């Protein structure tokens, strides 16, 4: 019953991180649409890689909570 | 942090209408000799600007975020790599949740009650905004009851009245419109003039 | 709301020793062109004064209640027929139990911390009081970080300095002792002077 | 508990959608890096807008899930 | 205690770098005719000075404690024998814990919002700090909406501008550096000059 | 006992409205004493009529509460 | 419950008093509308003062009843 | 368990008084070190007498609380 | 609960320590009154310092006891 709230807090943390990172990716895309550059695209690639890592972490935590509720 | 403000003694507060002018003016200010720069969260796509100025960090610049009125903005600014957070007001929740991250937060005060609240929250370096409304008289008058508090005045700091502010006993000054308006080479000349004046007096 | 202040650009603040002087001067102010009138609750029997000015309300005037520092005074003023409520300070309960009423509430601020707390409660038009302590430079300095906030300055507004306040960018001005003192026919001329001066700034 | 497992089902569906969309965004960013185009940047903007909406959906479902557990 | 402020009309705010200098200047300013004295809790070992100045208390002096920013400091100062407590800010906890103690507390305000918050806690005599930033125009402006509040301004009160403060309608004035800088015989002459001019105009 | 508390809340609402209206009536009576007028008496009549309506509403609510408490 | 119903009795008595006083005030206002006088206005002022006192008594009783029911 | 808790309240009050008075005694001792005087020594003796009284009060309260706790 | 009686025992020990130290401080103050000396004042300072330490210890014990009772 306490692992459940632990995983819920873990998920809330991850989701806040993911939403902030999506905001930053959107801003960087708006900036690139006007002034294109290679450093901006490399930074966008790094941000997308971090987003993939965060999504995998979220997915692991959600599968563990689904197992616990089972 | 305390040492960077004590060393460089000037922060460039940067407001712009778009992001490209912001990046151009930040580069020009750094060329002029100002190593401390703040991008206000009133410039469109400012976290992107903070992220795309990381090349200046290796040259020796310190980049921070201003006009932060939310906790989500603090998160978004620390993500893109802001060294410090600044706010035109004192917010207790931003302090509570920025102290848990280890990020430097400089809130803004105008009265002694707000000052004592910030001190109770742990803040020894405060932002004095609007500085032109209270004058260096406010800084001189606060030495008595609060010796340990140091101020960074923001608001109507000029080339004329900067020596007054430094005689009053301030760590540094945040210079806005007097510094960052005009074409990016007039901005470099203004930054040179300000650095030379601050090292003169 | 926004448009009445934006169109009339002047609000009379009535202080009076009794209710008959208040009613005569509200009439004289409305006979000079000022269609926004505020009865302060320092006037004895002020809700009665607001109640007995409905004929002016039918002629085109907008009457409101000032110096409200309680939630029961707001109930009394809305019962009597006031169309807007004003405070010399910011109160969270007079605001949360006025949002539900659907009544226009304009609180008073002097520092940007109070400004941010009022913005967090939904307030975009704020009263700047006392306006002669801070001056138009406070309004110009609030443009940058807080571009959506409009100010109605109250305190120390004269014919000489009323154009400076509109150059700074205020929405309207609340004029007191420079309108409503003197005999109820000198007020009728002061109102005309102010109304024509504001249309020649 | 049936409400709770239905919320878990909804959340898992949303997470799979988000993961697919992030993969597509990464691929499009690589394609833009190698050959820049403006219609590619417009499509990237569209995909980021979709991602924002999906994150919002996930977050407004997780509030309900937590409130029912609370 | 309001009667004592109204009678003597001057309070010597005393800051020193030592306790012996504090005692010397307290005696010297009592010889000049100043019956109200405040020892700031920034002077080293200030409760000891308040405790040892009882020989002046038997002569007709009123000793109190200033720059109190804690409830433990209020307890210590009331133990040591202080007649009144003063703060540069407003604190709700100190107020609600000093109300039950039956001790006189004079908080410090700068804004009408802080003023209304202090009045809601029962404070009728407020300290206006810093008085040189707001000026006597602040008191003239507060007269209107808040007719029952008396101010004791502190900060930048000179021989020149003290009659201005009294025309503005203050209850008393708190004089600091203009009064207590110098040798213990210059302080006596300065206190004589201040008392003579205050009873003059 | 919750259908009792909702009535104990409606009655406090009505009582606060009645206390505000009585204060307004007292103020208007003072103003009329100082300078008698006809429109003032018409407004006073309107206010007294409103007060009567409020008292009837109060008694209706309190009789319903008495029937439930029985 | 006898505490509660005694407070209910108190409130009912007070409400009858208040309704009678309001009716008398309305009658006196009509009489003043047709023939004004100063003694009539002093009597009106006294009736409004008694009405305020009665409302305060009712309010106390109602808040004590609400405290007990809580 | 209520007498125990009010005894704890009383002991906490006494402890705060003792802490404050010890701070004052330390300050007065340092002031006496820097510039001795006889009135200072009389005041120090009075403060120490007060401290002895407060310690006695603390002990006679703690005996009661230890009596009840068993 | 033996934790609570253990805390009472420790409090009694600390209180006896503080009583002895206050008695010695009183004696030293009388000796200094009768024939002043500077080394006596340094010893008085040391005794007051250790008294402060003991008061802090008593405080941190009573906080835990109040924590456990309430
Ligand atoms: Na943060
Ligand atoms: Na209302
Ligand atoms: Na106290």
């Amino acid at each position: 019953t306490d692992e459940l709230l632990r995983l819920a807090k873990e998920q809330a943390e991850l989701l806040k991180e993911i939403k902030i990172l999506v905001e930053l990716i959107a801003m960087l895309v708006k900036v690139i649409q006007k002034d294109p550059s290679d450093e901006a695209l490399k930074a966008l690639a790094e941000l997308v890689r971090k987003l993939k890592e965060l999504v995998e972490d979220m997915e692991r935590s959600m599968k563990e909570q689904l197992y616990i509720i089972k | 942090m305390e040492e960077l403000f004590k060393k460089h003694k000037i922060v460039a507060v940067l407001r712009a209408n778009d992001a490209q002018e912001a990046r151009e003016k930040a580069l020009a200010v750094f060329e002029g000799g100002v190593h401390l720069i703040e991008i206000t969260f009133t410039v469109p796509n400012a976290a992107a600007v903070i992220l795309l100025l990381s090349f200046l960090k290796e040259k020796g610049a310190i980049i921070g975020a201003g006009t932060v009125t939310s906790e989500e903005q603090c998160a978004l600014a620390v993500l893109s790599g802001a060294e410090f957070i600044v706010s035109p007001h004192l917010d207790e929740e931003i302090s509570q949740f920025c102290k848990e991250k280890g990020v430097f937060y400089m809130p803004g005060v105008m009265t002694p009650t707000e000052l004592v609240k910030a001190m109770k929250l742990g803040h020894t370096i405060l932002k004095l905004f609007p500085g032109e409304v209270v004058g260096p008289q406010f800084v001189k008058a606060m030495k008595g009851p609060f010796p340990n508090v140091k101020f960074v005045p923001t608001g109507g700091v000029n080339l004329d009245n900067v020596c007054e502010w430094f005689k009053a006993g301030v760590l540094a000054v945040g210079v806005g419109s007097a510094l960052v308006k005009g074409t990016p080479d007039e901005v470099r000349e203004k930054a040179k003039a300000f650095v030379e004046k601050i090292r003169g007096c």
